[PDB]
């Protein structure tokens, strides 16, 4: 079998191999430095180390049968997969992490060489999850807890090397039953390392030169840790409200424009209420900028999936070419209208055709509140004035006032957009002109 | 004194704003110091009164003889008439703050004795400090230095205010009563400033608060110190991120080009040439493209910056002598700046010709020897070559000689297509250009 | 009957009136749960405030049963459909869980255990909605962001103070050096002293100052290390929030300063003369200081076409209707013409147009002062002012004109002008759907030039 | 000989002159302030100061022969280089750092610290030349704070010696005690005090006299300011490190919100999510027209002919074209990335683009099922006849069969309008292209119109 790195089985294996790597780092430095975790829970550490080595050789096999991409296609032959896995330095890191050094748990510090699986699990979870900033604070707390734990183990090893209870800086005398417990040892070492790496420093001061030097190095490392934590959380907060700051900057610039150009209070509060609607309905980003980073094939497929069943129900586009409808939904433009907004007044130049989506319009009667007919979802208007038929009775002029009752979302197919969409389909252009001429001869010509 | 102060090109006005800033900073520093600390003794009161009279005299001179002479812009036109300047200052919102600052509450010294709380309205003239900051940042080349100095001064002032409030709390609880209050041993201001530094920087290491007033004081001071340190870090981060934004943008686009050329397996000679282009562009221009800078400016300043750079150069060109000035201006606005590396061919002998080259800050060499490498003419900066190729139709003009760049030559290019899209609006100069092409070719 | 609009002002008044007792419930419920003297000494006050909070909670579920929502762009106004749309939400479950009558157990325990009212903290969504509506509604966004961050970290510091006092009560009062002192001492037994010292300890721990006594037991060591890591996270978010405030407060000023430095680097690199350099720099400083630095086309790009047309009408239509050739034109033609109006700014002494130039623009003066100067320099013949216009005959291109499209006079700018430019090509693109109006404009220009010189 | 300031020999000299500058700063302040480091290792400091002064003299001699770019070309006239050096303030700083001021007082050698510009130039050139600029910025910040901690240690020891050893609880302890009298403990306790003061931790003994109070206040303020700037620099570096990831995640979340609001079906939603996961996974997040936007056409043409020219020369109509025409055609190419199963062009579609296959495998499939007739590979092409559009074609700008992607293809499109734009300067080559297309259409299928 061949696994591929983009599937879900690969991410489940990334979790299943990120568990024993974190176990190896954490509990290997703890057992190497504390000497009672290793002594008391010996069968538990034997079981967990056997499980970690089993998952390590299984990771070697999975990396041996993990595919890659050449010429866009996934490679699936195990010989070339094995050679490509072998020529990489990750193969040497895996073999060096699986040397039989068990033939004092510090000999198992080769097992810490599989850190790339933990970093790959963190990267894949960060790109897969839907709470990326919550996972980022989780990863930051995990990294700084690893450093706090490793510094606690280093402090206990240094105080054991100097001597227990010989100094005021080192760990107290473990022959006393209060300082002799493993829980007291680990939690006091963790408290010391936390005070020293959070640059609080309420610890007893050093008395020897190696202790002074270790405390200097520890306080500078804690300074770098605090700077990294603050930088990551600050960039995360700057990313968490970048869209809010962009929309507030746009609102502030438009309000400054409306104050500088002396826009009246009615239009000013109409613009303010429009932006309040645009934020309270989460429409803060425009689709014309949203659909630029996509390729043309996915843009065309999204335009089909949104507008093709709507455009196919238009009476002039019932028997047109599928490629012509593809170009037409590529040239569709969506606009949102406020309540009471006139889409078109009677007597204006008709150069756009609007198809209603998720809205409710009304044909009002000569700048009045009385409505003749109420248009609804899926319907359209302006289907004839944009075709530019010779000998029209109307002459590209709207014969009715259409107001918006609520917030409508129309799709605007312009005259120029239809003319540049009809330039590579001339037979479809003549058929569209024939259908418009037929509709005009039926109703009024 | 002049009848009108420019307030933009007047350095005497910057020095006067410095004097009013020094008076305002003297007030803000030495009103709480004399209010709390016992430094306003009866054998020292005359020097304090002399300094307060000097500060009030500076405030009055600013209110009466300088600010009514400030030029301003009303509806576009610059106002010079001193009566209109005086009414604009009198009906301003700065005059309210100046009057409310210079309100003589010093006459209440006869009633309630010498107390610097009556001079506390003199801290309402902060607008002179703010316009001094604005004018100093405008005259300074690198204003982040003054931003750092201002942030340092704000930190020192808030620590000074914290030292004054701590000495007030020590005198209120009694000097030397508890372990937390000031004991009275050495310099009162220096040791209270030490306490204010260790508290508002959240260092600690001081005696613990004993009573409830001291615990509330220490808690609020530590919270204020957390926010002061946070604002200090934020100000330094804003200064650093604004100071290195252009350099980091240039580095980001250079890394994007390098990642592209590494993804497409482009050879190391081409990658070295691209890196040489990026390095010389950062050395000379300190920006990637001038076109996306100039296209954000209005059309009038675009035309002025195009004229002042290239108009004499194109007015020396014999081809556009009979053409009209607006078409020449449009061809000024539609020029393109390209940088050639040393040894780059700008015109290969036998290739097609479609551009006019204006060499600015460079040297190109016309190779027309018997082997093809001997230098005939070395065209220095400000020259124009290949201008007759702008008028040929279709294929037309082929290049007759190899022209290479000697060093880093920064040519300016006008395409034939660009000249045609300019010429569709200017038919008379179009006829002059075709007649010149017919008589020359 | 009555349906409250969720975008109105009455909904924000109710958001304030329901964000008061939610914050009260959080703060004083953890305080009365952990401090044990606030509950006993102020029992009538807490009965009054809990009854008022429960009344506001049932009024909130009655309000949430009657807020409309947007389908088909219209507000839903029938109480039955509003009630089913509320009942099909998790917020209805959270509200009926926040209104669970645990006051029977609160009365069974003798009104000494306010821990049964901890389900009242399940209405945090009203608090977050009030903060969101205020941060999009108010005029001080950075000041509200600082107030919101201060409120959040004060809730956390208060909860940690209550947790520290509960841990000290569980371990023992005054039995150790880390726990709260012996409350039988009359100085340590005051409730104000208890709360203020616990809040002081919690602030020192959660802000990584740590001027606190050191732990002496394993649970105290573990609580202190967990509190110190939570405190370094809290300090990181405080510094990041204040840094984002500082970065957002001068973002426009930093953008303008980056523009100024870019133009200065261009004028240094291209060796632009010093007079034009100071002219351009003073021009941009004027545009900043008079609050007109932004580009109108880039500012209005985010608006829809209907609001852009309405703003262009409200700014330029009453000024374009005073032009003599556009006196009797179609309303749609005037709307397209004021949509085609592009603005330009001018410096003092800047030439708008010179004599003998091809006229392709029609300028309409707005907040400026121009001057028809002679060819020698600045000798004002007519001083053109606000509301006036020029260049309206040369862009019409009347056939058989003795002046053609040439500018008959030199026009300079005296101060800082803000003209509105109508291009000849934009006029011809706006006249494609109006052939009758194009012929009328041509005939009106022909009549004016026949009156003057034809 | 003229040293080119952009070469590699100049960077080798920048390393060889930034070594004694860092030595001079660090060990000059330590020897000046500790009075035993100068006294014990005296021959070592004589050797190192002789080497540093010889390197300073050679630095003046190298700066006298370093070129500069005037009108784009490097100046090689040694007299011009010497006068241009002489009219600089760096010449004054170098000759002030080379005055013969020269045993137990190494404070006469403090003029040697005036060559800080060579250390700053070395750091700038290393950050320019490296491939890990954020890692070098972290290293440079660490070096700056180490220099500051060391200088504050030397200042604290000098202040303690000026006040008196062991006279206060704040000063350094009595050096007549054999524990405190060691040079290692002197330097290491001064470094410990300086770390605890400059990092604003403050767990050292508090001052007892007014000069000590003033020095500790000034030291805490210098440390707070410096550390705040350090934290702001690290924060700006982190925010510019994850700026591309933040922009790509903003684009992903915007398109996800659009697809959720417009009720896009789950199959197309999964396809767009998989394409975005492929994009970042392949770090192909940047766009070609965005990353080659500011480069000149000469360098863009070199980049384009190093990838596309070998494929464009194999095209049956672009066999014998002109070199300049092939340059214009490889500059007119536009990349298009396709998903697996994406149809490039179906039967009946409008033909206006010629696709060039680069790192992909296409298949000319039939209409009903996936029956691959021809498997088009890397370096192949299709669609030249549709962009030629020869008069008298029965096709009429329509593709014959269907072509879909088997895997992720990066096709490069030469459209018909771009071909006619590149053929404006080559009318004979356009006629030859039309003749070759008419010959191909004559031997396949063509009506005479
Ligand atoms: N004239 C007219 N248009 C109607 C009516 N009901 C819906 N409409 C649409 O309203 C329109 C307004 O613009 P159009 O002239 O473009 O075309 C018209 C029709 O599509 C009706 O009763 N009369
Ligand atoms: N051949 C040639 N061209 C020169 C010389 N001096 C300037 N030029 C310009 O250099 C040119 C390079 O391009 P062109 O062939 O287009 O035309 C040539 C001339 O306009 C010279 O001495 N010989
Ligand atoms: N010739 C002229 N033009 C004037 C005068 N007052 C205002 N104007 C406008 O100034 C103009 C400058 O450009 P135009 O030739 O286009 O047209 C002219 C008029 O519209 C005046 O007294 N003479
Ligand atoms: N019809 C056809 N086209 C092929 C074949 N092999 C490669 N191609 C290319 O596939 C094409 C698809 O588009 P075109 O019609 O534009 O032109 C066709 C050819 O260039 C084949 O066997 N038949
Ligand atoms: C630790 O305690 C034991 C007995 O309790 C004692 O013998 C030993 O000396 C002590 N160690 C130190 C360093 O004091
Ligand atoms: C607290 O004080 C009271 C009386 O002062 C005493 O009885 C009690 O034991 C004290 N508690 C502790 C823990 O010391
Ligand atoms: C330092 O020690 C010496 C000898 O131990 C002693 O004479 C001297 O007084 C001490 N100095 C101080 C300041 O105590």
């Amino acid at each position: 079998i061949v696994v591929d790195p983009s599937s879900n089985l690969y991410y489940r294996w990334l979790t299943a191999i990120a568990l024993p790597v974190f176990y190896n780092w954490y509990l290997l430095i703890c057992r190497a430095c504390f000497d009672e975790l290793q002594s008391e829970y010996l069968m538990l550490w034997l079981v967990l180390d056997y499980s970690a080595d089993v998952l390590y050789v299984l990771d070697v096999l999975v990396r041996a049968r993990t595919g890659f991409l050449e010429q866009g296609l996934m490679v699936s032959d195990t010989n070339r997969l094995w050679q490509h896995y072998k020529t990489t330095t990750q193969f040497k890191l895996d073999v060096l992490s699986l040397v039989p050094t068990d033939l004092y748990p510090e000999v198992r510090f080769n097992r810490l060489l599989k850190f790339s699986r933990l970093f790959e699990f963190f990267d894949r979870t960060e790109t897969r999850t839907n709470y990326p900033n919550m996972f980022r604070i989780g990863n930051l707390v995990l990294y700084i807890l690893i450093i706090i734990h490793w510094n606690a183990c280093i402090y206990f090893a240094i105080s054991k090397f100097i001597g227990f209870g010989t100094d005021s800086w080192v760990y107290p005398n473990i022959s006393i039953p209060e300082h002799g417990r493993l829980s007291r040892k680990y939690i006091y070492s963790l408290y010391w390392s936390t005070l020293t790496l959070t640059t609080i420093g309420e610890t007893p001061p050093p008395v020897k030169d190696e202790e002074y030097l270790f405390v200097v190095v520890d306080f500078l490392v804690g300074v770098l840790i605090f700077a990294t934590i603050v930088g990551n959380v600050g960039s995360m907060i700057s990313n968490m409200n970048a869209s809010r700051a962009e929309f507030q900057a746009k609102i502030d610039s438009i309000k400054q424009y409306m104050q500088f150009r002396k826009v009246t209070k009615d239009l000013e509060t109409r613009v303010i209420r429009w932006f309040d609607y645009l934020w309270a309905n989460k429409k803060t980003v425009d689709e014309k900028e949203v659909l630029k980073s996509l390729p043309d094939k996915l843009k065309a497929e999204i335009a089909i999936n949104v507008h093709l069943d709507t455009l196919k129900k238009v009476r002039i586009f019932q028997d047109c070419e599928a490629g012509l409808l593809v170009e037409l939904v590529l040239k569709l433009r969506p606009t949102v209208f406020s309540p009471g907004d006139y889409i078109c007044k009677k007597g204006d130049i008709g150069k756009e055709m609007y198809i209603i989506n998720e809205g409710k319009l009304a044909v009002v009667a000569d700048d009045g509140v009385t409505q003749f007919v109420v248009l609804s979802d899926g319907s359209y208007f302006g289907e004839i004035s944009i075709l530019n038929i010779k000998g029209s009775k109307s002459g590209n002029r709207r014969t009715a006032n259409i107001r918006s009752i609520g917030y409508s979302d129309l799709f605007c197919l312009s005259k120029d957009d239809l003319m540049e969409a009809l330039t590579e389909y001339p037979e479809a252009k003549k058929a569209l002109e024939e259908k418009g001429r037929q509709i005009l001869m039926k109703d009024n010509l | 004194l002049p009848n009108s102060i420019d307030s933009y090109t007047d350095r005497l006005y910057l020095l006067w704003l410095l004097l009013v800033t020094l008076a305002y900073n003297w007030n803000c520093c030495f009103i709480p110091l004399r209010l709390v600390f016992p430094y306003q003794t009866a054998d020292n009161i005359h020097y304090w009164l002399i300094a307060d009279i000097i500060c009030d005299i500076i405030y009055l001179y600013d209110m009466l003889f300088i600010q009514p002479r400030l030029q301003f812009v009303r509806g576009g036109d610059i106002i010079v008439d001193s009566n209109e300047l005086r009414k604009h200052y009198r009906t301003s919102t700065k005059f309210q703050l100046d009057v409310a600052s210079i309100i003589p509450f010093d006459i209440c010294y006869l009633f309630f004795g010498f107390n610097p709380m009556f001079r506390a309205n003199r801290m309402l003239k902060y607008t002179s400090f703010f316009e001094f900051n604005h004018h100093l940042e405008s005259i300074m080349d690198k204003a982040y230095i003054y931003r750092v100095i201002r942030t340092t001064g704000y930190l020192l002032f808030i620590l000074h205010i914290n030292a004054c409030v701590y000495y007030w709390a020590s005198n209120y609880e009694g000097i030397g009563t508890t372990r937390w209050v000031y004991d009275g041993e050495g310099n009162e201001y220096l040791r209270c400033y030490y306490w204010a530094v260790r508290t508002l920087i959240t260092i600690g290491g001081l005696p613990e608060p004993q009573t409830l007033f001291e615990i509330v004081f220490q808690l609020l001071n530590f919270f204020s110190g957390v926010f002061v340190f946070s604002s200090l870090i934020g100000q330094m981060r804003d200064v650093i991120g604004a100071a290195t934004a252009n350099q980091n943008y240039f580095r980001a686009c250079m890394d994007d080009t390098i990642a592209y050329m590494n993804n497409y397996s482009i050879p190391k000679l081409v990658q070295k040439r691209v890196r040489t282009w990026y390095e010389y562009t950062w050395d000379s221009q300190r920006m990637l493209d001038e076109s996306d800078l100039l296209k954000t400016l209005p059309t009038t300043v675009q035309l002025a910056l195009a004229i002042d750079v290239n108009f004499s150069i194109i007015s020396k060109v014999d081809l556009f002598k009979g053409c009209d000035t607006q078409m020449i201006y449009d061809m000024l606005l539609r020029l393109k700046s390209v940088l050639y590396l040393p040894g780059d061919f700008v015109c290969k002998k036998g290739e097609i010709g479609k551009e006019m080259y204006i060499i600015k800050h460079g040297e190109v060499q016309v190779l027309g020897g018997p082997d093809g490498t001997k230098v005939l003419v070395t065209l220095k900066a400000g020259s124009v070559f290949g201008e007759i190729s702008l008028l040929a139709a279709g294929g037309g003009n082929r290049r007759t000689a190899n022209v290479v760049a000697h060093g880093f030559a920064n040519l300016l290019t006008l395409d034939k297509k660009t000249l045609q899209e300019i010429l569709v609006h200017y038919p008379d100069s179009e006829r002059i250009l075709m007649k010149k092409a017919r008589v020359l070719l």
